[PDB]
C-alpha cells in the first residue's frame, strides 16, 4: 500500500569510506515503523536496524540510521568488505510489510589478477553424447572480465556461458566460470582449445590453454 | 371433610413439619444424585432409576397439595412457582427426554438436559427458610445497583472504543473488535495480569499505553469502591431508620405521659 | 538459538497446489506472529501472510488473498502456508519469519528461516547430470591445483545442493550460481586443493537435487 | 407570544416529556453509531450519513431551546455546558473535519476526532437524572481523598527512587528510571505477578530484595484501606448528621408541647 | 489450710501475676522451639532436652492449679480445656512418641507429632487475654455468615457440574472430574490467572466460554461482596443498639425526673 | 526587644504566612531535586550547589527560629523533631559525607546517603497541616490492630512451620526454611500466582496440598475481613459517641429548661 | 524436542580436575531441578548431583560431597559439574537428567542426555592404530563380502566414534566393545555389504579419538 | 540411603513368555516414589514406568508394574525382541536418589549359525612391527560360542581376544569379533590361519580359514 524506493540501486565504495543509501517513503511514516535488514549472498534476510536508528544486537557500531517523516538513511562511517550486502528498508503500516527494492553495496577493493583454469570433458559427457569445456576464474577483481573462446583457432562463441559468483565476504574478490559447450565431434575433431581470459589487471590475456592428444 | 379437610390438610401442609420433611427429601435426592456414575451396574441403574422415580412422584404430591392449598396465590409466589418449573422440567427429563433426543438428535441435548439435575439442586435454596432469606436481601440490593452498573457499563463501552482503536490495529488477539476489547479490559479491571501480561508487552510497540490502562484502574476501582460503600449505607439507612423512630416513639410516649397530666393540673385546680 | 527451518517446495505446476511448512524451536512459539515473504528472483522482497499468534487473525495482499491461506498449530511449534492456483508469479524463496515483538502483527521480523524455493512451472522436472571435471594433464603443479563438478540438465533452481568431501572442504570453494541454457540450469563449482588429498576419491563431489529425488556423489578421478 | 411564549416554551422544555424524549433520542444515536462498519455498503453509508444529519440538527434545536430557556445559567451548570461542547464538536466532526484533515494532515486527528462518538456516548449520563445524580455523588468523594491520595503519591516517589537506586543498574526494564520504577511499583501495588514476576527474579540477584517490597506492600495496602474507610464512615456522617437532627427537632417539638403549657399553668392558677 | 489455703491460692492463680507469669513461660518456651535444629551439638541437645523438660513439669502445674481452683468449670471453659489437652499432648510427645512410633511406625508420624509444638503455640493466643478477646470476636462472626457460605457452596457445586460436562472432556486437568472442576472455579473466584491461564485457553477451543466465567465471576464476587456487607452492618447493629437504649435509659431519666414532680404538683395543691 | 521581641517573633513562627512560606520552599528544593542528573553541566552542578546551600541555610534558620519560639516544647513534638533531624541530616549530606566516604569508603554509602534526600520529600508531610492530619489519623489506627496483626502473624508462623514440613523437602526454592515459607505463604496470602504458580505445580507431588492451601486462603481472608471490619466500626464508634451525647446534651437542655420551671410553679403557688 | 547434550570428559590423572557441561534445549530449564547421574563400568547406576532450579539448593552423596559441585546458569540453559580430587572410583559414564516434575528437587529422571565418559587413570593417553581389515582373497563372492576396520592401541575407553562411510552404511553394522590388552584398548567393527559398493573407497572406517584428538578415515581397499 | 536389591540379575525368556522382575526396598517406601528405567545397549536410560505402576509416555502396554510397601514388580505380558534390555528400579527420598542394580532380560530367540569371516591383518600393521589376525561372527544365536585358534597345525590360543556385541535389537541375534595377536615374525614365517568357530548349531565346526601366500 506504500512503496518503498532506495537509492541508489547499487553503490561502489571504498574500504573506508563513510556510505549512505537512502530510502523514500510515498506517505509520511512514524520514525518508529521504519526498518532495515542486510541480507548476504543466499542467505536469508537479517535484520539490521530496529527503527529509524535503533542497531539489531550485533550490528557493528560503525552503521547508522537517521531519517524521519518520508526520507530516511542508512550510514556505515567506514566500510568493510563484510559490509558487501543489499540492504533493504521496511515499513509496517495497515496490515501489510511492504518492501525496498534493496541497495546493493559493491566494495571497490583493490584489483587481484583471475587465477585461470581450464577443464576439458571427462568422457561421462562424451558418452553422453556431448561436450563442455569449462574454464575457471578464482578469486580476480573487478568483477569486469572478458572471456574468449578460439577452437582450432576459429573462435566459437555460440555456446559460450558464464555464471560470476559474488564478492565471497572474505576478502570480496570476484570468482566465475565459464562454459562452451559442443557436440559430441564439435570436440573429437578439434584438439586445441583456450579460454583467452583478459581482465583489468591483465591486458596480456592468460590464455589459459590445453591439447585433446594426451588427456 | 370439604372445607374442613381443607382446615386439615392447611395444618399439615404448612406445618414446621412438612418444611423441614420437604428438605430432607431434596437433600436425599442430591446424595442420590451424586452416587450416580456412567461406570456402574446396569441392575443400580435400575434400582437408581426406580429410586428417582420414588423422588419424582413424592415431589409431585407435594406440588400439588402446595397447590391445592395456596391455589390462585401458588402461581405468584416466585418460589413456588421454580419448584413448580422444576417438578416440570424433572418430569420431561426422565419421561420425555428420549421422545425428544430420538427426533431432535442433538449434541446440545446430551448437555441442555442436565438442567433437569441443575433445578433439582436449586430446591435446597426454595425449600430452606434460611436460604429464602439470604437470597431475597441478595436479590433486594440489586436495584440500588442499577445507576452505578450503568455508569461502570457505559465507561466501559467508552474505553473499548478507544482501545480498539489504539491497539487493535496491532494487537488483535485483545483489541481487534469491540468484543476482544471488551473482554481484555474486564481481565485489567480484574488486574489479572494486566501488567505482565498485557501492557507490559502494549509498551515495547505503544510506549504511552500506560497512560490508557492506568487511569482506567483508577477509574473502574473507584466506581467499584463506591458500588460497595453504597450497598453499605443502603443497608446502614435500613437500620438507622429503625434507631431514629424508636427513639421519636419514645419521645412521643413520654409527650404522652407528660402531657396527658399538664391536662389533669389544670382541671385538679378547679377544686 | 531461534530457529526457523521452512519444508516443502520444489516444483509445480501452473495451477497446481502446495503447502509450505515451517518448525519453530528456541522460543515461544504461541507467542509470536509469524508472516511468509516472497524473495523473487529479482530479489524482490514481497510479504505474503501474516498470522497472529493465537492463530485467529490472518492478513494477506491481494496479490494472494483467497490464493493462498497461512496456519499454524502451537502445539506442534509448526506454521504453515498453504497454496492454491498457483501462478508462475509465485516463483519465489519463501520465508518463515518471527516478528519482533510478541503477539504483535506487525512492525518488524527479527529472525527468518532459510527458506524454500517454488518453482511454478510447465517444463517438465528433470535430473542432473553430473560430470567430474577432471583436470588437464600438463602443469598440473601439485602445490596447488583446480578440481571442478558440473551438474547439468537439471530443472528448477532449488532445492538443489553441492558439496565437497561431505562438507570437510569447507574452504577453497566458490559455487557458482545456477544459470540457464535451453530451458534446463547448469551449475558448476571449483574447488582448489594441495596435492596432499589429490589425486583420491576424497575429492567427492557430493550434489543433490531433490526435486528430482536425485543425489550422486562422483569422484573427480585422476584424469589420464 | 413573547414571554407568554416564553412561558409556554418553559413548560416544555422543562417537562418530564421533553427529557424523556432526548434520553430516547441519544439512544438511538448511539444504536445508530453501533451499525456503521467500514465495510458497508455506500447507499447505506449515505441512508447513515442523512440520519445522523437529522440527529445533529435535533439535538442542536434542543441545545438552543435549553439555552433560550436557562440563557446566562445556561453556561454555567457543568451539565449543559458538557452538552453544547458535544454539540459543537460534533458539527466540527461532519461538516469541517474534512477541511481540517485536508490541510493540517496527521494521523493523529484520525484518532482524536473519535472524540466527536465519545462525546455523544457520555450525553447518556449528562441527559438520565439518575446518572447524572450518581455522577456527582461519585465526584463529591473525590475532595475528600486528595490528602490521602497526595500521601500515596509522595510514598511512592519515595520508592521509586529508592528502587531505581537499589534494583535498576542490573533491572533496567523495571527500575532504570524514575518512570520505570513508578509503573513497577504501581503493579506492585495491585499485586499484579508482584512475587513471581518481579520480587523473586530480584532475589535471584538481590536476596534481601524482600525487605523492600514487601513493607512496601503493607504501606500502600494500609493506605488504599484507609482511603476506602474514609469513604465509608463520611458517607455515615452524612446519615447520622441527618439522624441526629431529626431527634433534636422532635425533642424541641417536645421543648414546645410541654413548655408552653408550663406558661399556661401559672396564669390558670390566677383564678 | 483447708477452704482457706484455698482461698489462698485462688488469689493466686486468678491473679494478673500468675497470667503474666504463664505467658512469658509460653513466649520463653516457644524461643527454645526455634533455638532446635537437627544440626546441633549432642549437649546442646541434652540441655534442650532437660530445658524442654522443665517447661514440661513447670505448665503440668499450672494446669493442676487451674484445676484445683476452676474444678467442674475448668472442662467447660475451651480455653482451659484446649490448654489441658495441650499439656496431655506434649507429654506424649516426649516420654510415649518412640514408644508409639517403635511399635506403629509409619512416616506419618515424623509429621503427625508435629502437632505437639504447633499446640504449645497456639497456647499464645489461649494465655494472653487480648488474643482470646480477638478469636472470640472473630468466631462469633462465623455463625452469621453461615446461610451465605452455603448459598456460594451450592453456587459452587452447580458451576461444577456444569464446567465438567461443558469443558472437561478436553481439559480434564481442569475441569475433568468434580474435584477438578471445583477447585479451578475456587481458582477463578480469587481471580488468579482466571483470564490468561484458564479462559482464553479454553477459548482457543470454546469461544463462547466467556460466557460462563464472567458470569461467574459477577456471581461469586456479588455473594463476597455481600457477606462483608453483612459483617459489618451485624457489628455496627451492635453499636447501634446500645447508643439507642443509652437514649432511651435517659429518656426515661428524664421521664422520672418530670414525672414525679407532675405528681407533686398536685399535692402541692392541696395546702 | 526582649520578650516583646519574643512576642514580636510568635506572632511571625505562628503566622499561616510562615507556614506557607516553609511549605512552598519545600516545594522549590524537591523541585531543584529533579532537576539535578549525573549527565549535566559542571557550571550546572555549581549553580545547583549554591542554590542547594540556600536551601539547608534557609532552613537552618527556620528551625533556629522555631526552636527559639517552642523551646522545651520544639524537641517533644514529633514533627518537629522530625524536621530537626533532617535538616542536621542534609548538613551532614553536603559537608561531610565526603569527609566520611574518604576515610570510612564503603559501596553503600553511595547508597545510603540518599537518605538525606528521601528526609527532604517527607517534610513535604511535616509542614503541610493537612498532611499531619491525615498520617497521624493513619497512625491512630495501628494500635486497634496490633491484637489481629499479632493473631495473623501467629497463624502465619503456624502455616510455615508446618508446610516446610510438608513441602520443603522436595520444593526447597518455596519452604525449604522457615523464611521460604513465610515468604510464599505471604505470596499465596496476597493471591499472587497462587494457583498456577505454587500449587497446582505441588499438586504433581502432593494431590493434597489444596486441603493445605485453600483452608489457608480462607483463614488469612477471613482475618483481613475483620482486620478492615474492625477500623470501620472503630471508625463509627468514634462518630456514633458524639451523636449519642449530642443528643443527651439536648435532653439535658430540655430536663434544665423544664425542671427549673417545674420548681418556679409551686412557689408561683405561695401567692 | 527436549534435549539434553553433555560435554567435557575424557581422560584426567588421578587427583585431577574436571569440568562437565549440559546444554538443555526444547523445555524452560529454569523449570526443572536437574542431577548428574554416573554409570560405573560394571553399569550400577549412582546419583552423584541434584541441583534446583533456581540453583539455590545443591545435593550429593557423602561419597562426592567437597569433591564435587553442580551448578546451573538459567540463562545459558547449561548445567556443569566441577569435580575435583578425582579417583579411580569417578570412572564412569556421566548423564545430565531432567526431574519429571517442574520445581521438584526430586522423583524421577524423565530425560536423560547421551552422557560423557570420564576416565580417571594413570596411564598415559595413546592414540588409536587404525588397520584396515581387507578380505581374504578367496571364495570373495561378491553378492555379500565382510568388511572389517580394527582400532587398536588406544586408551581411555570414550569419548570415542568409529562410523561407516560417514554413516551411510547405517546398516550391515556391528560395532564390538572395546577390551583391554595389555593396558590398550582393542576395538574392531564388522560390515557386511554387495559388490555394488565394494571395491572403492567408498567404504571408509570413520573413526575418532578427541581424547587424543586423533581423528582418520582409512579405507578398506581390495586386498592383493 | 535406601539400597534397592533387584532379583533375577540375569533372566532368558522366551518371546511370547509373561516376565516378571522384582525390585525389593530395604525400607518401605511410598508407591509413589518408585520408578523403573529401561537401559538399551550404549544408550542413556529411559523412564519406562511412573510411580509403580503409571507407564512412561510410549512404553508398550504389554508393560505394568505392581507393588507396594518394600516390594515392586515389573512385568511384560508376552516379551518381544525389542524388549531385550537391562531395567533399573530407581526411589528417591531424603534428598538421594537410589538404583537397583539392574536386571537384564535376555530373550531366548531361535537359532541361528554363526556367518564366519577371517581376515590377515593389512601391511599397515607389518609395518607398525607385528599382527592381528581377525575373526568374525555375525548374528549367530545363543551367545555361548567357541572360537578357536590354530596356527600352521598347532594351536596358538596366547593371544586370543574375544568381544561380544549385545542382543542387536534388529532381531536379537549376538554378533562376536575374535583377534590372535601375533609378533612381525609369527606372521610372516607361518601359512594356514583358521578360526575354528563351533557353536550350538554346528558341532562340526565353521573352521573359516585363508593360507598366507596369496595375499
Amino acid at each position: 500500500e506504500i512503496v518503498l524506493t532506495q537509492s541508489p540501486a547499487l553503490m561502489a565504495a571504498s574500504p573506508g569510506e563513510k556510505v549512505t543509501i537512502t530510502c523514500s517513503v510515498s506517505l509520511s511514516i512514524s520514525s518508529s515503523n521504519l526498518f532495515w535488514y542486510q541480507q548476504k549472498c543466499e542467505t536469508s534476510p537479517k535484520p539490521w536496524i530496529y527503527g529509524t536508528s535503533k542497531l539489531a544486537s550485533g550490528v557493528p557500531v560503525r552503521f547508522s540510521g537517521s531519517g524521519s517523516g518520508t526520507s530516511y538513511s542508512l550510514t556505515i562511517s567506514s566500510m568493510e568488505c563484510e559490509d558487501a550486502a543489499t540492504y533493504y528498508c521496511q515499513q509496517w503500516s495497515s496490515h501489510s510489510f511492504t518492501f525496498g527494492g534493496g541497495t546493493k553495496l559493491e566494495i571497490k577493493r583493490a584489483d587481484a589478477a583471475p587465477t585461470v583454469s581450464i577443464f576439458p570433458p571427462s568422457s561421462e559427457q562424451l558418452t553422453s553424447g556431448g561436450a563442455s569445456v569449462v574454464c575457471f576464474l578464482n578469486n580476480f577483481y573487478p568483477k569486469d572480465i572478458n572471456v574468449k573462446w578460439k577452437i582450432d583457432g576459429s573462435e566459437r562463441q555460440n555456446g559460450v556461458l558464464n555464471s560470476w559468483t559474488c564478492q565471497d565476504s572474505k576478502d570480496c574478490t570476484y570468482s566465475m566460470s565459464s562454459t562452451l559447450t559442443l557436440t559430441k565431434d564439435e570436440y573429437e575433431r578439434h584438439n586445441s582449445y583456450t579460454c583467452e581470459a583478459t581482465h583489468k589487471t591483465s591486458t596480456s590475456p592468460i590464455v589459459k590453454s590445453f591439447n585433446r592428444n594426451e588427456c | 371433610r370439604g372445607s374442613h379437610m381443607y382446615l386439615r390438610i392447611t395444618n399439615i401442609v404448612e406445618s414446621s413439619f412438612f418444611t423441614k420433611f420437604i428438605i430432607y427429601l431434596i437433600v436425599l435426592n442430591m446424595v442420590t444424585m451424586m452416587v450416580e456414575k456412567e461406570g456402574q451396574s446396569q441392575h443400580m441403574t435400575e434400582v437408581l432409576y426406580w429410586i428417582n422415580v420414588v423422588f419424582i412422584i413424592l415431589f409431585t404430591i407435594e406440588i400439588i397439595l402446595r397447590i391445592y392449598v395456596h391455589r390462585i396465590s401458588f402461581f405468584k409466589d416466585p418460589w413456588s412457582l421454580f419448584d413448580f418449573v422444576v417438578v416440570i422440567i424433572s418430569i420431561v427429563g426422565m419421561f420425555l427426554a428420549d421422545l425428544i433426543e430420538t427426533y431432535f438428535v442433538s449434541p446440545t441435548l446430551f448437555r441442555v438436559i442436565r438442567l433437569a439435575r441443575i433445578g433439582r439442586i436449586l430446591r435446597l435454596v426454595t425449600a430452606v427458610p434460611q436460604m429464602r432469606k439470604i437470597v431475597s436481601a441478595l436479590i433486594s440490593v440489586i436495584p440500588g445497583m442499577l445507576s452505578v452498573i450503568a455508569l461502570m457499563t457505559l465507561f466501559f463501552y467508552i474505553f473499548a472504543i478507544m482501545a480498539t482503536q489504539l491497539f487493535g490495529e496491532r494487537f488483535p488477539e485483545w483489541f481487534g473488535t469491540l468484543g476482544e476489547s471488551f473482554y481484555t479490559l474486564f481481565q485489567v479491571m480484574t488486574l489479572e495480569s494486566w501488567s505482565m501480561g498485557i501492557v507490559r508487552p502494549l509498551m515495547e510497540v505503544y510506549p504511552y499505553a500506560w497512560v490508557f490502562f492506568i487511569p482506567f484502574i483508577f477509574v473502574v476501582t473507584f466506581v467499584m469502591i463506591n458500588l460497595v460503600v453504597a450497598i453499605i449505607v443502603d443497608a446502614m439507612a435500613i437500620l438507622n431508620q429503625k434507631e431514629e423512630q424508636h427513639i421519636i416513639d419514645e419521645v412521643q410516649s413520654h409527650e404522652d405521659n407528660i402531657n396527658n397530666e399538664i391536662i389533669k393540673l389544670r382541671e385538679e385546680i378547679v377544686e | 538459538e531461534v530457529q526457523l527451518v521452512e519444508s516443502g517446495g520444489g516444483c509445480v505446476k501452473p495451477g497446481g497446489s502446495l503447502k509450505l511448512s515451517c518448525a519453530a524451536s528456541g522460543f515461544t512459539f504461541s507467542n509470536y506472529a509469524m508472516s511468509w515473504v516472497r524473495q523473487t528472483p529479482e530479489k524482490r522482497l514481497e510479504w505474503v501472510a501474516t498470522i497472529s499468534n493465537g492463530g485467529r487473525y490472518t492478513y494477506y495482499p491481494d496479490s494472494v488473498k483467497g490464493r493462498f491461506t497461512i496456519s499454524r498449530d502451537n502445539a506442534k511449534n509448526s506454521l504453515y502456508l498453504q497454496m492454491s492456483s498457483l501462478r508462475s508469479e509465485d516463483t519465489a524463496m519463501y520465508y518463515c519469519a518471527r516478528h519482533l515483538y510478541r503477539y504483535d502483527v506487525g512492525g518488524a521480523l527479527d529472525y527468518w528461516g532459510q527458506g524454500t524455493c517454488v518453482t511454478v512451472s510447465s517444463a517438465k522436472t528433470t535430473a542432473p547430470s553430473v560430470y567430474p571435471l577432471a583436470p588437464v594433464c600438463g602443469d598440473t603443479t601439485g602445490s596447488s591445483v583446480t578440481l571442478g563438478c558440473l551438474v547439468k540438465g537439471y530443472f528448477c533452481e532449488c532445492p538443489v545442493t553441492l558439496t565437497w568431501n561431505s562438507g570437510s572442504l569447507s574452504s577453497g570453494v566458490h559455487t557458482f550460481p545456477a544459470v540457464l541454457q535451453s530451458d534446463l540450469y547448469t551449475l558448476s563449482s571449483s574447488v582448489t586443493v594441495t596435492s596432499s588429498t589429490w589425486p583420491s576419491q576424497s575429492i567427492t563431489c557430493n550434489v543433490a537435487h531433490p526435486a528430482s529425488s536425485t543425489k550422486v556423489d562422483k569422484k573427480i578421478e585422476p584424469r589420464g
